[PDB]
RNA sequence: CCUGGUAUUGCAGUACCUCCAGGU
């Protein structure tokens, strides 16, 4: 899995509220670099999870070594690089 | 590189993730926060990280302002009448800054819609007790440094300092 | 929506999103 402008967290603390996660998220990953975008769904597949795009490469590698196990709402986050570029990426590049 | 109407003004405006109207002011190593007249009081965040702001002070009446995002700058002082130049501020980030004295976060008690506040990675971090003075100190706060304000921390926070 | 407790470790693009009891 190379570098990825997107992020992929898991182990987050489900009984947060979607819209709340998202904010915290936001705010939490914005002294990186500009996040594009964050999509997060409280479905069973997709619980406990969030993919936090940013506009710089950089700015990704530097939050997933930075906030590697962050203790998030009580839990320790685990972040890796996205499997996939994110649609928005892909629009913005081409 | 002065925070100027100019400057503004070319400003990469846009709709963020969290679907707010918020202005972009990052990486123009601004030293002061002024001529915030010039926004019109049009956005609902304004992103100041990675400036040199030494003191979140010189705000204009900002009634819609909700979400301040001040990473990474050099913060070591509050200014004392913010809530009457942002009365609707709800989130407030500073992660990465220079606060150092306990005592130097009091001015935050009177934001009273502060409900998301990140104070990380500032000296006042290691103080002892920290944690609880902010918790009674600025009650409004409901999620203080990304963990919930709970309430077993108010109570322990009511016996000490009471 | 708020307390407890409880399930789920899952690579996405979203009406909404575990369940159980109590409070509104």
């Amino acid at each position: 899995i190379r570098p990825n402008h997107t992020i992929y967290i898991n182990n987050m603390n489900d009984k947060i509220k979607k819209e709340e996660l998202k904010r915290s998220l936001y705010a939490l990953f914005s002294q990186f670099g500009h996040v594009v975008d964050i999509v997060a769904l409280k479905t069973m597949k997709m619980r406990g999870q969030a993919f936090v795009i940013f506009k710089e490469l950089g700015s990704s590698t530097n939050a997933l070594r930075q906030l590697q196990g962050f203790p998030f709402y009580g839990k320790p986050m685990r972040i890796q690089y996205a499997k996939t570029d994110s649609d928005i990426i892909s629009k913005m590049r081409g | 590189v002065k925070l100027t109407a100019e400057l503004i003004e070319q400003a990469a405006q846009y709709t963020n993730a969290v679907r707010d109207r918020e202005l972009d002011l990052r990486g123009y190593k601004i030293p002061v926060i002024e001529n915030l007249g010039a926004t019109l009081d049009q956005f609902d965040a304004i992103d100041f990280s990675d400036n040199e702001i030494r003191k979140l002070d010189g705000f204009p009446l900002l009634r819609r302002l909700k979400t301040l995002l001040v990473n990474n700058n050099r913060i070591c002082r509050i200014g004392e009448g913010l809530d009457q130049a942002l009365p609707d501020l709800t989130e407030l980030i500073l992660t990465n800054n220079s606060l150092v004295e306990l005592g130097d976060l009091d001015p935050l008690a009177s934001l009273k819609s502060l409900t998301y506040l990140c104070i990380l990675r500032n000296p006042v971090t290691n103080k002892k007790h920290y944690r609880l003075y902010v918790i009674y100190k600025v009650p409004q706060v409901r999620v203080l440094d990304f963990q919930k304000v709970k309430l077993k921390e108010r109570q322990e926070a009511e016996k000490m300092f009471k």
